RNA sequence: UAUAUUAAUAAUGUUAUGAAUAAUUAUUAAUAAUAAUAAACUAAGUGAACUGAAACAUCU
RNA sequence: UUAAAUUAAAUAUAAAUAUAUUUAAGAUGGGAUAAUCUAUAUUAAUAAUUUAUCUUAAAAUAUAUAAUUAUAUUAUAUAUUAUAUAUUUAUAUAAUAUAAACUAAUAAAGAUCAGGAAAAUUAAUGUAUACCGUAAUGUAGACCGACUCAGGUAUGUAAGUAGAGAAUAUGAAGGUGAAUUAGAUAAUUAAAGGGAAGGAACUCGGCAAAGAUAGCUCAUAAGUUAGUCAAUAAAGAGUAAUAAGAACAAAGUUGUACAACUGUUUACUAAAAACACCGCACUUUGCAGAAACGAUAAGUUUAAGUAUAAGGUGUGAACUCUGCUCCAUGCUUAAUAUAUAAAUAAAAU
RNA sequence: UAAUCUUAUACUUAAUUCUUAAGUAAUAUAUAAUAUAUAUAUAUAUUAUAUAUUAUAAGAGA
């Protein structure tokens, strides 16, 4: 039975998608970016 | 001493098989080795080998079917013997990291421990040397156990471990019950000419070491692992065929029914897999002299 | 760990022999500090394909 | 394992970057002491893969006539009493004290599949003890499933009675009785219970549903690869039971085809004769290898391995076996036969 | 084979450490002279002059 795909760890989430994952990396920093240009309020987890 | 020698060779390796209260056991046979010591390794000689699975840096596998086996301590063994001096084997271990077996040295003037692969009649409170460092009337070199430079061995005599360039480690001839023979020797080029376990006759720096005798635990051919769940525990996982599969996975692959789908032998990659030389054209090995038997 | 360390001194308590050693406070001097920074425009490197050709590969 | 991080020139690469090597990060693991309660700081000197704990031996208890037979006990886990040594507090000794389970610690030891990595002692001087987690929910109305969703979700304790058990019955204690009720129970549906005479006449097909005469102890053939494999054999017996009388474990024998077998497979229509396999065979590769990956490179896996190894390929345990054929497509060795591509002088029209 | 490639592993002076320059000592190599031993050749010792302080070893090798 499928359906429950996503199972919550607070640390898998914040190591993988968390904002310092993101700032660590060139392709994450160019993530960051587009979201700041888009004025997202959010920038990442 | 003699007698009792001779009666050493005469004695068989039993090959010790269990009743066949289970189908997989029925096929399970293995080489009784009694004289191989029972216990650990010297702990200060192993390091953790650390299994990638097949997977290069890449995290792709790259070799297929390599996997999870049991855990694995790899034992540092000298392939060198730059030491030179006598040494008394304390003990004959298991190896899981390789089909020979060793021999824990101890040398007598330091009592600083090493391990060698074992070689074939090699027994516990046997005495070997090495004499890369020189001698310091022959023939009590010359017996199986002890490492030299090729320059000293007599022609025709069989060795196992062997150097290729002089300041090098052996190479060639480790697996169990392998070993190579010295067919010729030219000081004027510094080359001797051995031929290896397959076959070849090669070309060998004069000064490359070797250990007289043949390496140990040749029964080790005659082992037959009974059940799948024993090539797992080795790290062996299955293979699948080619003509099993399909188009895009292999050139064999399709079909309706079982067919080689009229297409040479070949690998996934589609290099041919019955014959076809691989080391050709300008690479290749230069000290080959005499070639080996089929291709 | 800049309510930092080092040096110099000043009041203070202890020890061993007016001189010596360590502890704390207070002044003076010396010694490093912090890549949040646009977007479009410009130049350069690599450089598809869909598509068009009423097919397609030269071409586009 | 990760890291625009770290070596005129670490190495490689259209850029992005990639690589080995150092440094740092990284728990799911390791980490002094301690109710006869305990002090981690500063300065100075020079472990464990799995699994079992049998047999023997010792001493103890009863029969019989030191020695035999039968039985239980046998490494550790406290309290009480009585003793000898330092002086009621200490040390050691002796005697007394249930069962079947479990725990931890101890020692010894069998198997092959051979079983993590990483951060010293003494002396002197010290200590005012930081930060954060802590509800409740957690086999669920409090998570993941669009819902207060019969799904999914990790660990420990899990009262007794009974029994081989965490089976099955009950249930002491605790918890719960719910976002639908009340009546009525037609036809009809679902999930059950019973059924005379028949006993597969049903049906594609005994599908479904019946069907268990000990679960302990004996006794168990043919066949066979010699493995109580067949076997939990069928049948049959012992104890229990004489027609009234829990629940759960336990449902036959034989022939043939296919596949040796335990396994794996189409998450959500196919579990198989398909894949795998152990075994068999062929083959490439001598290690400055072969194979794979690498805008391609350095370089990685192969391997701290070295031909009884490693890669590829077919077949697929074993028993009896594997006939004939290189025409063709390949591979492979040998030459001579023999053409051609780019690449050159200097010189002729 | 000093093509290419592979693998392993002291002081003085001048602008606390760094760099230059001079000389001297130390070690190595090359050339020259003298003395001795052996069969024009080889070996050792002494003296003079020049050069060096990425290396060494191993391997493949035009
Ligand atoms: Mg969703
Ligand atoms: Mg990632
Ligand atoms: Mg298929
Ligand atoms: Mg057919
Ligand atoms: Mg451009
Ligand atoms: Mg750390
Ligand atoms: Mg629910
Ligand atoms: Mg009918
Ligand atoms: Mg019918
Ligand atoms: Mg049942
Ligand atoms: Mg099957
Ligand atoms: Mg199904
Ligand atoms: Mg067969
Ligand atoms: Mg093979
Ligand atoms: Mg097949
Ligand atoms: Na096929």
């Amino acid at each position: 039975s499928r359906g429950n795909t996503y199972q919550p760890s607070t640390l898998k989430r914040k190591r993988t998608f968390g904002f310092l994952a993101r700032a660590k990396s060139k392709q994450g920093s160019k993530i960051l970016k587009r979201r700041k240009l888009k004025g997202r309020w959010f920038l990442s987890h | 001493l003699i007698k009792r020698r001779r009666k050493l060779s005469k004695e068989v390796t039993q090959m010790k098989r269990l009743k066949p209260v289970s189908p997989g056991l029925r096929w399970y046979r293995s080489p009784i080795y009694p004289y191989l010591y029972k216990g650990r390794p010297v702990r200060a000689l192993t390091v953790v080998r650390k299994k990638h699975g097949g997977r290069n840096n890449s995290g792709k596998i790259t070799v297929r079917h390599q996997g999870g086996g049991h855990r694995n301590r790899t034992r540092l063994i000298d392939f060198n013997r730059w030491e030179g001096g006598a040494q008394t084997v304390q003990r004959i271990e298991y190896d899981p990291g390789r089909s020979s077996h060793i021999a824990l040295l101890k040398h007598n003037t330091t009592g600083e421990l090493s391990y060698i692969i074992a070689c074939d009649g090699l027994r516990p409170g046997d005495v070997v040397e090495s004499f890369r460092r020189g001698i310091p009337l022959s023939v009590k070199t010359t017996q199986r156990g002890n490492c030299l430079p090729i320059s000293m061995i007599p022609i025709g005599t069989i060795i196992h471990n062997v150097g290729i360039t002089p300041v090098g480690p052996g190479k060639f001839c480790r697996s169990a019950g392998t070993y190579a023979r010295v067919l010729a020797k030219l000081p004027e080029k510094k080359k001797a000419i051995v031929r290896l376990q397959s076959g070849e006759h090669r070309y060998v720096s004069l000064e490359a070491v070797a250990t007289i005798g043949v390496v140990s635990n040749i029964d080790h051919q005659n082992r037959s692992l009974g059940k799948a769940g024993r090539s797992r525990w080795l790290g062996i996982r299955p293979t699948v065929r080619g003509v099993a599969m399909n188009k895009c996975d292999h050139p064999h692959g399709g079909g309706r029914g079982k067919s080689k789908s009229n297409k040479l032998s070949m690998s996934p990659w589609g290099q041919l897999a019955k014959g076809y030389k691989t080391r050709r054209g300008k690479n290749q090995n230069r000290m080959k002299v005499k070639d080996r038997p089929r291709g």
